[PDB]
Formats: C-alpha cells, structure tokens, sequence
C-alpha cells in the first residue's frame, strides 16, 4: 500500500499536468466542457482512494509496535545466543 | 540543501498560486477542486518545518556515518529532545529514506544488488548523496565495489594504492574523467 500510494500520488501529479493542458485550452468546445466532468470524477475517485488507504495507514502503527513486543522479546535473547557464541569462538 | 529545497518548494508555491490566478480567469463543484489551494496551509507547515528536517537530514549525511542501529537511534533521540530545547518545528514521525531518495532510485540501487536492510540503504544514500567531499566505503565484504560498478555501469577502474601502476592509470583517468574506486582503505 506504500507503494501504491506513491503510485497515485505521481498519477495525481499526472492529472494536475493534465488539468494544466485542459486549461490552456479554454472553454471554447463543448466535448471540452463536459470530458471534464469524467475527469473530475476519476479525480475525486483517486482523492477517496488516497484518503480510504492513508485511514487504513493510519491504525496499524500501534498494531505494528504492539507485534514488534515479541520480535523484540525474541531478539534481546537472540543477541544475548550471538554474544556466548562468539564468546566460544573467541575462546 | 536548504537553498535547494527552499528553491524547490518556492516553485511548488508559484506553481500553485498560478495555477490558482488561472481558475481565477478561467461548474459549482470545484469547491471539490479548490483542495490544491486549500493545501497552501499544508505547504506552510512543511515551509515553517524544513529547516529543521533539512536540519536532521544534514546530520544524518554526516554524523551518522559511525553509527549502528542502536547508536543512530540513540543521537536521534538526544538531537530531538534537544531540538525541543530549542524548539523549532519538524514532524515528529519522520522517515530519514523516504525524504531525500525516491523509490525510484531505490529499485534502481536494489537491482544493483543491495541488501535488503534499512541500514545499507541508508548507507548507501548517503555516500551516493553528496559529491562535495570524497565518500569512504568502509565493509570486509567486496560486493559493494560490485553493486557501485552497476550502478556505474561500465566505467569502473580496479586501482590499488599498492599497484605502482595507480598514480599513471590514475593519471589517464582523471583526463577524460572516469568513476576511479580504490580498494586499499588502508
């Protein structure tokens, strides 16, 4: 999802160039006028997902450090194993 | 990097406003569309806290060049608490690899044959950051030579300060400029 999101931050910076191309057009054609109207739509569809994954983002820091209790539990013991090993390989 | 970032959001700025001047001269639903301009209070903020984050992103270029995990957690914790004695305004939450390299460069150095660690990244960030002074790869393991060379392409030199052939492939190099690495740290 950090990568997709990326991904559709550089897409919205795709459709702001594209809003500037649509405005050095003016609003000369009709077609012009309402395309835009699609195109405003996927905007706002590409708005929603940015703002449903950065919700999703937001509540997993606490669950990612509340699962970290045990990769660290585990890991001041596995430095501890590391450490009499090469206490034997000294040895 | 602060003229450079400070340049940077200085375009994103005019950038912004002209495009805001534009709608101006140019529907009742872009009050859907009017959050580009609404973000100018979110351009601020990151305005009013770069200094600061370029601050600790100069610190990680230079200082944490020394330091393990613990280490670089440590002077982090102790170069932010004493920021807040002086306090100037940064994102607390704040990652040191997704703000200055994007992850284009990160697939492209990961390709090249990088470990999949945050800390060789960062490591790797930082010598491939700043041109200014000459970098010092310092690791008992030779691949970095190798990933560096396809990073490189081809345009690595095998020099060695115990070669007496250095000083005149050194020499030739330095005429048209090719990418030297020394192996001998030393």
């Amino acid at each position: 999802l950090i990568k997709l999101n990326t991904e559709y931050k550089l897409k919205l910076k795709n459709l702001e160039k594209r809003l500037l191309e649509e405005l050095n057009n003016s609003q000369g054609n009709m077609l012009e006028n309402d395309e835009l109207m699609v195109t405003l739509n996927n905007l706002k569809k590409e708005a929603m997902n940015i703002e449903k994954k950065l919700s999703e983002s937001e509540e997993f820091f606490p669950q990612f450090d509340n699962l970290v209790e045990e990769y660290s539990i585990i890991g001041k013991h596995s430095v501890k194993i590391f450490s009499m090993l090469e206490k034997f390989g000294q040895f | 990097l602060v003229t450079a970032k400070y340049q940077d959001l200085q375009e994103n700025q005019r950038f912004v406003n002209v495009g805001l001047e534009k709608l101006n001269e140019s529907k009742s639903l872009t009050f859907e569309k009017e959050r580009w301009l609404n973000t100018t209070k979110q351009f601020s903020k990151t305005s009013q806290e770069l200094i600061g984050n370029c601050i600790i992103s100069s610190i990680y270029e230079t200082y944490f060049g020394h330091l393990n995990e613990r280490e670089r957690a440590d002077m982090l914790v102790i170069l932010k608490r004493l920021l807040g004695k002086f306090a100037v305004k940064y994102d607390v939450n704040y990652r040191f690899i997704d703000y200055l390299v994007t992850l284009d460069e990160k697939m492209k150095w990961l390709e090249c044959g990088l470990d999949k660690n945050d800390y060789f990244l960062e490591n790797m960030s930082i010598v491939m950051n700043s041109q200014d002074a000459v970098p010092f790869l310092l690791d008992p393991s030779s691949h970095m030579i190798t990933v560096i060379s396809n990073y490189y392409g081809n345009k690595t030199v095998l020099l060695s300060f115990l070669e007496e052939g250095f000083v005149k492939r050194l020499e030739n190099a330095i005429r048209f400029g090719s990418v030297v690495i020394i192996q001998d740290g030393e």
